């Protein structure tokens, strides 16, 4: 009987062998630790990109930003992070302000739902408003 | 053994001895089509997000 | 302690039984997923 | 023996075996011929495997080196003398980039 | 008692592995139980001279 925990919340005689002596004098080149550290970074999985998708309730998560503006902001953040990684004030490799006129680029955002409408008012609010306009009431007066 | 040896481009050789048994379960074999589906998912995940 | 199945270096007899269990031999940590040992160095 | 150094462990008393150059597998016995680099790249494994047979079994190896430095050790003929310590020290210190 | 559920007990002619899906789900039937091993991936890396 072994128990395994969940990592995510759910619904709720002489023996001295004549060759085993250790005389280590070899220094790995490249070093083991140096390669291990680099492999750790590349080992990480790709980050999630969840914006623009419906939630548990039915409301599309994300920000209320124009898609092209969202793409520009994401490019700027990428350049910023790249600069931070190499420990420089300005990045040598830039994802923004390239020579390419990528004006028609679109990025997923929380501005639009799956019907192509605007999320200026969330789904659940719209369903509530629509269903409310027709409810009856007990007779009176 | 074969897969790791082939991957290393003939720079190292890999050996993994084992005793004979049949109730040893190591589920790893899948088809190419499943990997292709997974790659399509991964590509679609990007969505122009630098 | 020495495991001649894979030429690894061990220190406890129960560790030897566990290690040879990884080779399929009956015992005369489960947290491990992969075990690699080089031949030109002890690491 | 060439680039195909690989050993199958013995089971239930059967002796261990290694692959010849000609695709045959032989027990740890007889006369062998090694290029030096073959031992240099598997120092630890080879010391773990062959040393017992070399020390007390019937296994003899010729190492192809070409040229090498040497260092003598004189001894009295009338006294018992064993060279195993020196040879074991030499073997264990083989390195994929150095030899003594 | 719903006899047809307990077929392999009440019907002397039914083979032990017979089922009646999807009309009737038997509440008593043969089950196979295993015990496998999941060894870690073990490897030894040799050098090429």
């Amino acid at each position: 009987m072994k128990r395994i925990p969940r990592k995510t919340k759910g619904k709720s005689p002489a023996t001295t062998e004549p060759g085993t002596s250790n005389r280590e004098q070899y220094k790995a080149r490249p070093g083991i630790a140096s390669v291990q550290r680099a492999t750790e970074s590349a080992e990480m999985p790709m980050k999630n990109n969840d914006e623009g998708t419906p939630d548990k309730k039915g409301n599309t998560k994300g920000d209320l930003v124009n898609e092209h503006s969202e793409a520009k902001d994401e490019a700027d953040e990428a350049t910023k992070k790249q600069a931070k990684d190499t420990d420089k004030s300005k990045a040598q490799v830039t994802y923004s302000d390239t020579g390419i006129n990528n004006a028609n680029e679109l990025s997923r955002s929380g501005n639009v739902d799956n019907e192509g409408g605007s999320n200026q008012k969330p789904m659940s609010t719209r369903i509530a408003e629509a269903t409310s306009a027709i409810v009856s009431k007990h007779p009176a007066r | 053994e074969w897969a790791l040896t082939e991957c290393a481009q003939g720079y190292v050789t890999v050996t993994s001895p084992y005793a004979p048994s049949v109730n040893r379960l190591m589920p790893y074999r899948i088809s190419n089509a499943e990997r292709q589906i997974s790659q399509i998912i991964r590509i679609m995940n990007i969505g122009n997000n630098a | 302690y020495q495991c001649h199945v894979c030429s690894a270096v061990l220190f406890s007899p129960l560790d030897l039984d566990a290690h040879v269990a990884s080779h399929g031999l009956h015992g005369n940590i489960q947290r491990h997923i992969t075990e690699f040992i080089s031949s030109w160095q002890n690491h | 023996f060439g680039r195909d150094c690989r050993i199958s462990f013995g089971m239930n008393g059967a002796a261990p075996m290694i692959r010849d150059e000609t695709g045959l597998m032989v027990p740890f016995e007889g006369n062998w011929i090694f290029p030096l680099a073959l031992w240099q790249m598997n120092t630890r494994y080879f010391n773990q495997q062959f040393d017992a047979w070399i020390k007390t079994g019937e296994l003899r190896i010729r190492i192809e080196m070409g040229a090498y430095p040497y260092m003598l050790h004189y001894y009295d003929p009338r006294q018992y003398a064993n060279a195993w310590n020196l040879t074991s020290a030499w073997l264990e210190e083989i390195t994929p980039t150095s030899i003594p | 008692i719903p006899v047809e559920r307990y077929n392999i007990l009440t019907n002397p002619d039914a083979p032990p592995t017979q089922i009646q899906l999807p009309e009737v789900v038997d509440l008593y039937n043969v089950v196979t139980r295993y015990a496998y091993e999941t060894p870690p991936i073990t490897a030894v890396v040799m050098g090429v001279p």
